[PDB]
């Protein structure tokens, strides 16, 4: 088998959205670079092209829908690492100040594409705020995300 | 920083599979 559940698939397919610039379905090297850089690295195009051929069918230098998913489906299907809450956290906030609240949160899910709710992110972050701060630290990221 | 797959693609697949665990599938 090679495809993950309606829940881990459901990441893949937004995720598509996210990496793909007009979001047709697939991602060149050409947005790959720039999302990529866009983040906050500054990669190099071989890159693109080394890892795309890697999951590209036909190996044309874009992966598509399947061929992304079966490729991160064969192997590693639902888990996370301490880097994962790191990295997030940084790609969560701007400004990594080590503490996101409902509504800087809510910032950056419109900032990104998505529209919140005062309450939606409110009830977001006080549900992985273990102190009910106001605000969401490294421990309380990485258990509300995987140690919860 | 994966060990022989995809540096950006990969480090979007954890990236998007956490911010959505915690845009939806959080406290489910
Ligand atoms: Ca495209
Ligand atoms: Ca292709
Ligand atoms: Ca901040
Ligand atoms: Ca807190």
């Amino acid at each position: 088998a090679d495809q993950l559940t309606e829940e881990q698939i459901a990441e893949f397919k937004e995720a598509f959205s996210l990496f793909d610039k007009d979001g047709d379905g697939t991602i060149t090297t050409k947005e790959l670079g720039t999302v990529m850089r866009s983040l906050g690295q500054n990669p190099t195009e071989a890159e693109l092209q080394d890892m795309i051929n890697e999951v590209d069918a036909d190996g044309n230098g874009t992966i598509d829908f399947p061929e992304f998913l079966t490729m991160m489906a064969r192997k590693m299907k639902d888990t996370d690492s301490e880097e994962e809450i790191r990295e997030a956290f940084r790609v969560f906030d701007k400004d990594g100040n080590g503490y996101i609240s409902a509504a800087e949160l809510r910032h950056v899910m419109t900032n990104l594409g998505e529209k919140l709710t005062d309450e939606e992110v409110d009830e977001m972050i006080r549900e992985a705020d273990i102190d009910g701060d106001g605000q969401v630290n490294y421990e309380e990221f990485v258990q509300m995300m995987t140690a919860k | 920083t994966p060990r022989r797959g995809r540096g950006g693609f990969q480090r979007i697949v954890r990236l998007v599979g956490v911010i959505r665990d915690w845009a939806n599938k959080n406290f489910r």
